[PDB]
């Protein structure tokens, strides 16, 4: 009932002095003004048991008017060559071959092949409508001759298609073979499939020069304007190898291309080998090579998911890497999105006395208001405090616009509670096109969203954001830190993961301590090395989270605003392809650390042990707390008190994730646990995994594993770690005006890790 | 040489789920009728906090939560600790129907959507 | 209580007419005769409920009495180096580097490499005693010279050693260095460590020819006469790369080799690279190549786990074929077992008109009897009836020997009740090494035992064993079918999953119908494309259980009495390795069918849904009950019955565990559902993958994945698959005296199924 | 630099491990003692075999049914169908220690071990 009327984002997460960000806006529709201001985030709870929202204007060059514009955000995923001398409308015959794998066939019309302007009817293309592959032809003047296919499409089956126009015959054929096997096809060699045929009709029209781009998984909407070919139609799932001949084919060389053959190879204007380019670092590009020689290169939009499994797939190898012959597919979802390509509205260079925090630019348009933050660094190569908190920019990317609620059928069973929803979680719905899906989404056809952009307004990521499992998220729930940090004089700077993963440990070891966020679920491999090398010479952190460093995840590098995720399970119930598990930016297996021997605990002293979000529960003390070792923790703690009775995440310092420790997954020997979390009910839930096989009584006040460990172990050189395992750790500082046993223990730590003195030993 | 057309053949596993939804329907309302005071444990605190839900209620919970999104309900903030309304899932793009009532708490709004699951399947039987 | 006083075990599980099987058995005590006798297993189940147990006796040439002697077992897995010529027992100055990774460091005395004579206390060994690593040579007189580390050894930590032997120094030196990395071990570079050293001590002795064969893992017992050099004091862990060196290694030589350098080659006298024979389809060979040239090849011993991360290992690649030069390690374990090795006490040529079937050997000898199960072919390339039962030798193998009960904790929760073991698990847990363990048990390193060898006595296989799940298992469970089949009068022969792999479809094709046991949990990918061609060409089958294909297997190539299995996730709370998923005996991914697009739907109708043994349910009709199609299904039967409400196993023929319909998985479209099961507690539980991620109520009665469907599809050329989908399916049949829906089904089928006319289509 | 004898590190978890069965120890006997009934119905159908067991009975089996294999307990078949005893495993290459009272059906000697259980758990207090 609300409404949501304008929406903006950035090019870039973190920008340090000298730098340039720059923002994008889209207004409902294009009228009036909007005002642009930069503020800094201190506070997102609104909750009234905390301090309330707080930020502060910052005067800066970019504040004032702007023209308010709607932006179109092209949607889907495709592949695009261009065309400009109309090199694939040849004058005479011509053929087109793919194979083909769909998974939403009934879903209205969907372009597999094209070189078409929809809105002259001119050109070619090849789509499914009505269920069937159809090839059309069109000539500009709104006519069109078209051969239907015989046999709809069976959903999930790889098809051999291939539509011939024959102006000598003045006919039009199509001949579609289905090419199942043991293991590339939903169903196997048991069920006896007649979904082949050969089928002709009349041409009673040429075909024109579209004056488009030729599209695979589309078709184009109109004349390309400027050069920009809209893609509308969108298909789902793959296509493989397609290619274009300057002849007329017949039934015997199709029967030889849908068993693998190239006929004709001399007759090839274009040919896709969608898996070129794949090596031992993966194919991290969106190039698509023209195999044919001709230089028809094509590239890849919005992300289809690359180094997938092909028609000629029979399960020998998973890893596309060692066997690139058969993963020459891609797999293309009318929902992908990797950059929303508008049209920027201002941009802003850091001046040199900003202090690096948590930004936003603030967007007032009517009675509207909209967040973009993004974060500032000090200048490249130093540092201006003492202390550093990473901003878990690579989880906000894997949480971008999640939409669990609506799509999951558990997603209330999971939270324990009905979710309570805003205005953001209704303009998801109404416009997912504006806004594309999160990587705990599933794509329309059912399959894991695998990449996910920082180019779009993420609507998750507005500080007075509320998310669906019963408070605050992610970077609304780390401004808690942020708020208690400035609450208490501590100077910090800020750092994202995405700068983590540039800089590596010679950008921690600027500083005497590191704070973690609230939830950095997501890593990459390189922020493993850097923690592990900063901590083990003399760094010192504070894991102020659980569920952290679970997922192996990787920047695009071809585009850095990209991260790539893959996951053998997740709360929708989508699939996981079964040879599609390594990434295609890296060629890594990737997934859980754990499963590749980086457990959590190996690096910040507890993993992963159990989530649950009806409420949190409290700490109470073990016995090494009461060790004279850590007397510097338990400060003003009596060892008689509760820690953490009472929070705005749950009302509770321990629940929402709980993190434990385990010496087989690598916590340090000289470990001490000095607390642990209780008052956890059955919602609480755990992961099956080696340690813990499925059975009765797996869940919160029946099981050992669901619990939070407080822990803290030293290293060489004076360093030191400090973890409270609990994602709602940070909701309970401002607890009763600040004055509560979290705050005081995680001051204790913070104030001896700053000292110009050795982290205490052990 | 047998299958043909994919329209021909339906996931036969909507028989079955139909008849486990229609058997469990009922095995929910006899709990409800049996063990009444669970609604009152519900109303008192809806979130469990401090004092978790007895075995009963958590069994009636156990099915309302995980049914189908579409349909579903959900809790719609119009103004944050003041005003919630119950919305219904509808398909992508559209806008969720909401019930007429506001209510002024989170809680007094989920013990709402409990209320009316409740009386939703006491109209299917 | 009582005591087990004789077991045997058979040389291969299947015979032909013409061909021998041979026969080994093992008394307590060397003393007095035992008898042997043939039988013709019908009926294992003793439950008074049923028809009692039932067996034929056989005149037969093996039949007799026999000398009873005690064979000594040969426990434990290592690496035997034969060396008569005492080359690699130096008379002047030598030294032995390796990489070790200890996972039980303080369990007493391990041998990590030796050339020792334990009787004598002569020549040379590398050993954890009292957990250090300790170098010791010995002349013969009893006196013997050590060199003790400084630093005893962490568990699980890579380390480099040294052991030094310098007579012109009169002199023992062992250098110490851990070469942990992110990845290869329990704990990573975060934890300061310090277990390096370098220790010298006086060498009073020399070293004598120990008259042993060189060993690693383990120690020499005595002087080897007759060339068997017993091994004892083994050692659990790994072993990466053990050389042997012809001259005194001094610091920098230990500090080179501890970074991978092969310091001084020529020197060399001796060296094993444990990688070497890794090619494309894995190493599956016992065989261990000298790299130094001087041709003092090993030879694997009782299986240790090949294809094992190595020293280096670093985590880019997980696949040990794609980089064999970080898989140099071999995994020991003191409880491994491949073949007892025992002398035969006699054979057994199957004579002409023996009848294939189920057999035993019945063993008497004194108060005892036991049973040495077997299976007999037709001749060679022939059918001797229209059915064919496929005996689940591949899941005997993987329960074999089974001490769920007696090891995972958990393993009473999943049986829903207290477990009732009898005198051959009380016999299992008092002489575990004359038995071994199973794929379900973990090693007592805590990782899962992935080896299982059919040269063993497996005591789970006799016919009257009854299992902790409640009631009974595997082949005691499967004879269910065979007494219901001879009780109908069907003809019937039998085959070996092990000659289904080794004949391929061409066995089932000479089959009208071919019928599955209760429990066809274990499958090769050969197996899987035998049925899925079968099927496809007319073949017949009844499923006539569940979970059923469910886990991917290999036999080994040169042991074929071996077979291989790595499970992601298992009832033990052992430890899945990081990087060792990749079977050693084809180095194909294996792991779940599912995960490789074959999932149990795909082939036979329906796949793995859910697991619980407190007792079993019954099926109510569905909708597709009543249809004409599947008359012939139904004819005895009324719609409003109930089908199984009563039974042997867990008193229902729907329980144990329970296969679903599912398109998604390959469940062929014109399949029919005929009934599914209902009656399921909380016990009954969902192993989570990508279409059930985990939450509150994922159990019996709560979730619509907990049931079974009683399925049917047609194939071309007038094949068919008919599918039960509960384990205990076949413990239902005898009920009330074989007059009940279980047995009307089932016959109905098999009367349709040996017709000669095609199975009713679809 | 500090990590040196791996004898000086225990492994923690033990700590909180200890605190949770004292705790989750007084909540079965409370649990068995607020509702005295399950012992009845335990008795009637171990199995649960068409009755299946009650929310709190089941939160019994739930604790007992996943100890520590080491000093629990199993059912031992001495004369099957006619005599069984409660067996306590021991280490491996170690008889089971066996009980003195004979069952004559295993539903019997299932109920034995519930109430031997709880007798274990109340003398731990
Ligand atoms: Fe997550
Ligand atoms: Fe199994």
């Amino acid at each position: 009932m609300k409404d949501i009327a304008i929406r903006g984002y950035c090019d870039r997460p973190s920008v340090a002095t000298g730098e340039t960000i720059r923002f994008y806006v889209s207004a409902n529709e294009t009228r009036g003004t909007f005002d642009a201001e930069l503020v800094r985030l201190i506070h997102g709870d609104s909750n009234p048991a905390g301090p309330g929202y707080k930020e502060e204007a910052i005067k800066s060059d970019l504040e004032g008017q702007y023209p308010a514009r709607f932006q179109r955000t092209q949607f889907g995923s495709y592949v695009e060559v261009a065309d400009p001398d109309a090199g694939l409308q040849p004058d005479g015959a011509f053929s087109v071959h793919l194979f083909l794998w769909s998974t939403t066939p009934s879903r209205g019309r969907q372009g597999i092949a094209s070189r078409w302007n929809d809105e002259r009817q001119s050109g070619w293309n090849l789509a499914i409508e009505d269920g069937r592959v159809v090839f059309t032809i069109g000539d500009g003047s709104g006519a069109t001759s078209s051969v239907v296919s015989d046999r709809p499409l069976f959903q999930q089956i790889w098809y051999s298609i291939t539509g011939v126009y024959d102006p000598e015959k003045k006919q039009l054929r199509l001949y579609q073979k289905s090419v199942v096997n043991r293991t590339n096809s939903r169903f196997g060699l048991v069920v006896p499939l007649d979904s082949d045929c050969a089928v002709s009709a009349d041409a009673t029209v040429k075909a024109a020069d579209s004056e488009t781009s030729l599209l695979i998984a589309g078709l184009g909407e109109a004349a390309a304007q400027d050069g920009r070919t809209w893609c509308i139609a969108h298909y789902n799932g793959k296509v493989d190898a397609p290619k274009i001949y300057g002849c007329a084919l017949g039934q015997d060389d199709a029967e030889k291309l849908s068993r693998g053959e190239i006929v004709r190879p001399i007759s090839r204007l274009a040919h896709w080998d969608f898996s070129a380019g794949i090596g031992l670092n993966g194919i991290p590009t969106d190039h698509v090579v023209d195999a044919s020689g001709y230089g028809h290169h094509g590239r890849c939009m919005n992300q289809p998911s690359r180094g997938s499994t092909g028609w000629n797939w029979d399960g020998h190898e998973e890893n596309f890497i060692h066997c690139p012959e058969q993963y020459g597919a891609l797999w293309f979802h009318e929902d992908c999105l990797d950059d929303c390509r508008w049209e920027k509205d201002f941009e802003f260079t850091v001046p040199e006395g900003l202090k690096s925090d948590f930004y936003a630019v603030k967007i007032r348009y009517e009675d509207t208001e909209d967040y973009i933050p993004f974060f500032v660094l000090p200048p490249r190569g130093t540092a201006t405090a003492p202390i550093l908190v990473i901003a878990s920019t690579l989880s906000y990317l894997a949480y971008a616009n999640e939409q669990i609620m609506h799509k999951a059928d558990i997603g209330q069973a999971v939270a324990g509670h009905t979710p309570v929803l805003n205005e953001n979680d209704v303009e998801l719905h109404k416009n997912l096109s504006y806004y594309g899906l999160s990587t705990y989404d599933g794509h329309i056809d059912g399959r894991g969203v695998q990449y996910t952009s920082w180019r779009r307004p993420i609507m998750n990521l507005r500080p007075k954001h509320r998310q669906g499992f019963g408070s605050i998220w992610e970077l609304p729930a780390d401004l808690h830190l942020i708020d208690w940090l400035n609450h208490n004089g501590f100077e910090y700077d800020v750092a994202t993961e995405h700068d983590l993963n540039d800089q590596g440990a010679e950008l921690l070891r600027r500083y005497k301590v590191v704070l973690t966020g609230s939830h950095p679920e997501y890593q990459t491999w390189a922020n493993a090395d850097a923690w592990e090398d900063y901590l083990a010479d003399g760094g010192r952190g504070m894991y102020l989270a659980a569920n952290g460093m679970y997922w192996i995840v990787e920047v695009h590098p071809e585009k850095p605003w990209v991260m790539e995720v893959r996951k053998e399970l997740g709360v929708t119930a989508w699939e996981a392809p079964p040879g599609e598990y390594h990434y295609s930016t890296n060629g890594r297996r990737g997934g859980r650390f754990r499963g590749r021997a980086r457990a959590t605990q190996k690096i910040w002293g507890t993993g992963m042990s159990s989530f649950g979000f009806d409420h949190s529960g409290y700490f109470v003390q073990m016995p090494d707390s009461q060790d004279e070792r850590v007397a510097w923790i338990m400060e003003g703690i009596d060892p008689e008190e509760r820690i953490g009775d009472g929070g705005l995440v749950g009302g509770g310092a321990g629940g929402y994730e709980l993190d434990r420790y385990d010496l087989a997954l690598g916590t340090p020997p000289n470990t001490l646990l000095l607390a642990s979390s209780v008052e956890h009910s059955v919602v609480y839930t755990v992961i099956p995994d080696d340690k813990a096989f499925p059975h009765p009584g797996m869940n919160g006040g029946e099981h050992p594993f669901v619990r939070a460990d407080i822990t803290y172990f030293s290293t060489a050189n004076g360093g030191g770690m400090f973890a409270t395992s609990s994602i709602s750790w940070l909701g309970s500082l401002s607890w009763n005006d600040y004055d509560n046993n979290v705050s005081k223990m995680t001051k204790n730590v913070l104030n001896q890790f700053i000292k110009d003195e050795p982290a205490p030993r052990v | 040489s047998c299958v043909r057309d994919p329209s021909n053949y339906r996931d036969r596993s909507a028989d079955w789920y139909a008849f486990y939804d229609e058997r469990r329907r009922k095995e929910i309302i006899d709990i409800i009728d049996e063990h009444p005071e669970i609604v009152e444990e519900h109303a008192a605190n809806p979130f469990g906090y401090r004092k978790h839900p007895s075995p009963y209620l958590q069994r009636v919970h156990n099915y309302f939560r995980m049914q189908p999104t579409f349909g579903r309900y959900y809790i719609y903030s119009e103004r944050e600790w003041d005003a919630y309304r119950i919305a219904t899932i509808r398909e992508f793009g559209e806008l969720p129907e909401l019930g007429d009532e506001r209510f002024k708490t989170e809680e007094e709004a989920m013990h709402a959507v409990f209320l009316r699951r409740i009386e939703d399947v006491r109209a299917e039987l």
